[PDB]
C-alpha cells in the first residue's frame, strides 16, 4: 500500500487503520478498512466546514455573520495573501 | 518537496551572485536539476525558449524577435524530426498519407531542410522557373532574407496566379512577404498543426485573441509559452498553475537574474515558509529592500532568532538560516514592541542596558525574572567594559530588589550605607525617624505621628 500511495500523489495509511479498526469493535457493522474510508472522508468534511466558517468570518459586501473584531484583521491578511495567487 | 528541488536551486543561485565571480547559467541548471512531466516539459520549453543570443530598451528592440524566432522555429523543427524518426523524405510521404513537388518543399520547411528544400528545387525546376533561384538566394542569405526586388516579384506572383497551388501560394507569400493578411492555413489547421503554420506563414492577436486555451495550455508548458518568448505573461499563467509555482518561480528568477517580482516571491515563500525558512533565505537571496525583507518576513515566518541568528548568552551571532543592518534590526525589533525581542535587537547593536532598565523600572518592585534578567544584562555589559553609570544604575535595581523582598534587610541597610514595649517600640522608631540623616516625607512623619497619637 506504502508502495502505491507514493506513486499517487502522496504510514498515514496505518494511522487511518487503527482508527477504523477503533470504530469497526465499537460500531456495529463497520470492519477496519470501511471506518478507515469513512474517517478520511470526514477528516476531509472537517476542514472543509473549518474553511466555510473562516469565509463566514471575512466581512464583505452581502451578509455578514456575529461575530468578534480581532481576528478581522487576521483574517483579511490571510484572505488577501491567498487574494495574490490566483486561486480561483 | 519540488518547493525543495527549486530551493536547492535557489541556494546555489544565491551563492554563486554572493561571490560575483563566475557568471553560470543558473537558468539551465535549475530548470534542469528540478525537471529531473510538467517540470520537464515546462522547464525543456524555457531553456528552449531562452536559448536565444543575449534591458527593456533591448526587449521593445527587433533583437528580441529574432531570438525568439531562433528558438521557437528551430524547436518546432526539432520535435517535427523527433516525430518523424517514427515514420523512419519517407516520413514526410508516409505523413502526407497519415493526414490522407510542392509537398516535398514544404515537407523540408516543416522538417527545417533548406538542404532537402533545394534538392526537391532542383528536381522540379523544370516547370517553376525562379523559384529556383529565388530559394538559392533565400539559402546564400542566411536569416533567409530575400532581395527587395525579388520580394516584390513573389508578391505580385502570389497575388497573380498562386491566388487561385496553395503550398505554392504559402510559400511565394512567406517568401516574398506578401499576402501578410491572408496566409490561411487549409492543410494544416488543427491544434499543434494550425500554431505552427501560423507561425510559418500581430502580438496582440496572439497574446490576446488568440489565447492559451486555443493554444492548448496542456502542450503549452513547452509550446505556448516559447510562442511567446510575453514573459510576465507566461509567468503569471504558469503561476496560476498549481503544479507550476516553483517552475514559474524558477523560470522568472533566472530571467530577473538576467535583468510585482516582490508579492510574487513573497507568496511563493510564504508557501514553505513554516518548515524551510532555509528556503526563505535561499528565496531571499536575489532581495534596503533586502534588509526591509529580512525585518519583515524574519518574524513573520517564525522567531527571529530562528531566522536570522542569536545574540547569545556571550553576545555573538549564532547565525541564523552587517553591522548596520544588525543595527536597523535592534531598532526595527525595539518598536516591535516585544520586549525580549527589542531587548535582543538593541543588545546585539547602550541599547541593552537601556532595555533592560525600561523592563526593570517595572518588574522592581515576573519580579524576579525581571531582577535575574536585569542584573544578567547589567552584569554582561559591566564584565565586557559596556558605562560605569548605567552599571552602577543595574547595582542600585540589584540593591533595592534584595532590600524590597527583605521589606516583604540587613545587607540592604549595609550596602545603603556604603503596650509598654510597644510605645517604647513607637518612641524609638520617632527618636530614629526624627535624628536619620535621612529626609524623608512629612506625612510619613504625620502619619507616624497620628499611629503614636491613636497609641497614646
Amino acid at each position: 500500500e506504502a508502495f502505491i500511495l507514493s506513486d499517487l500523489y502522496n504510514i498515514a495509511a496505518v494511522e487511518l487503520l487503527l482508527i477504523g479498526e477503533q470504530q469497526q469493535p465499537t460500531f456495529h457493522g463497520l470492519t477496519r478498512g470501511l471506518v478507515a474510508i469513512l474517517l478520511y472522508w470526514d477528516g476531509k468534511s472537517c476542514m472543509a466546514e473549518s474553511l466555510l466558517h473562516l469565509i463566514q468570518a471575512r466581512k464583505g459586501k452581502t451578509f455578514t455573520l456575529d461575530h468578534s473584531p480581532e481576528v478581522v484583521s487576521m483574517v483579511t491578511r490571510f484572505t488577501d495573501d491567498l487574494m495574490e495567487q490566483g486561486l480561483t | 518537496n519540488v518547493e525543495m528541488a527549486y530551493a536547492r536551486q535557489m541556494y546555489m543561485y544565491n551563492e554563486k551572485v554572493v561571490s560575483g565571480h563566475l557568471q553560470p547559467s543558473l537558468v539551465d541548471l535549475c530548470t534542469e536539476a528540478a525537471e529531473r512531466k510538467n517540470v520537464s516539459d515546462l522547464w525543456v520549453m524555457v531553456k528552449q525558449m531562452t536559448d536565444v543570443p543575449l534591458t527593456l530598451k533591448s526587449r521593445c528592440s527587433g533583437q528580441m524577435q529574432m531570438a525568439f524566432v531562433r528558438q521557437a522555429l528551430n524547436y518546432l523543427e526539432q520535435s517535427y524530426k523527433n516525430y518523424t524518426l517514427i515514420s523512419v523524405y519517407n516520413l514526410v510521404r508516409s505523413f502526407l498519407n497519415i493526414r490522407l513537388v510542392w509537398a516535398l518543399i514544404y515537407y523540408c520547411m516543416r522538417c527545417g531542410d533548406l538542404m532537402a528544400a533545394q534538392q526537391v528545387v532542383n528536381r522540379a525546376q523544370h516547370q517553376l522557373g525562379d523559384f529556383k533561384n529565388c530559394f538559392q538566394e533565400y539559402i546564400h542569405n542566411k536569416d533567409r532574407r530575400l532581395s527587395p526586388t525579388t520580394e516584390n516579384k513573389l508578391r505580385l506572383h502570389y497575388r497573380r496566379a498562386v491566388r487561385a497551388d496553395p503550398y505554392k501560394r504559402a510559400v511565394y507569400c512567406i517568401i516574398g512577404r506578401c499576402d501578410v493578411s491572408d496566409n490561411h492555413s487549409e492543410v494544416a489547421d488543427k491544434t499543434e498543426d494550425y500554431l505552427w503554420l501560423k507561425l510559418s506563414q500581430f502580438q496582440k492577436q496572439l497574446f490576446e485573441d488568440y489565447g492559451e486555451s486555443h493554444f492548448a495550455v496542456n502542450q503549452q508548458p513547452y509550446l505556448y509559452f516559447q510562442v511567446l518568448f510575453q514573459f510576465e505573461a507566461a509567468i503569471a499563467f504558469l503561476f496560476r498553475l498549481e503544479r507550476t509555482r516553483c517552475h514559474a518561480v524558477h523560470v522568472a528568477l533566472a530571467l530577473f537574474e538576467l535583468k510585482n517580482f516582490i508579492r510574487l516571491l513573497m507568496l511563493y515563500t510564504r508557501k514553505f515558509e513554516p518548515t524551510d525558512p532555509r528556503e526563505a533565505l535561499q528565496y531571499f537571496y536575489f532581495l534596503s529592500m533586502f534588509l526591509r525583507c529580512v525585518s519583515e518576513l524574519v518574524i513573520e515566518s517564525r522567531e527571529f532568532d530562528m531566522l536570522l541568528g542569536k545574540l547569545e548568552k556571550d553576545g555573538s551571532r549564532k547565525p541564523g538560516a552587517t553591522k548596520t543592518i544588525i543595527n536597523k534590526v535592534a531598532s526595527v525589533a525595539e518598536n516591535k514592541g516585544l520586549f525580549e525581542e527589542a531587548a535582543k535587537l538593541y543588545d546585539l547593536a547602550d541599547k541593552v542596558l537601556e532595555l533592560t532598565n525600561k523592563l526593570l523600572s517595572p518588574v522592581v518592585s515576573n519580579r524576579e525574572r525581571l531582577k535575574n534578567m536585569a542584573l544578567a544584562i547589567a552584569e554582561r555589559y559591566k564584565s565586557q567594559g559596556v558605562e560605569k553609570s548605567i552599571n552602577s544604575t543595574f547595582y542600585l535595581l540589584l540593591d533595592l530588589i534584595t532590600f524590597f523582598d527583605e521589606y516583604h534587610i540587613d545587607l540592604s541597610f549595609d550596602v545603603i550605607e556604603r503596650d509598654s514595649v510597644l510605645r517604647s517600640q513607637a518612641r524609638a522608631l520617632i527618636t530614629f525617624a526624627g535624628m536619620i540623616p535621612y529626609r524623608m516625607s512629612g506625612d510619613t512623619n504625620a502619619r507616624l505621628v497620628q499611629m503614636e497619637v491613636l497609641m497614646n
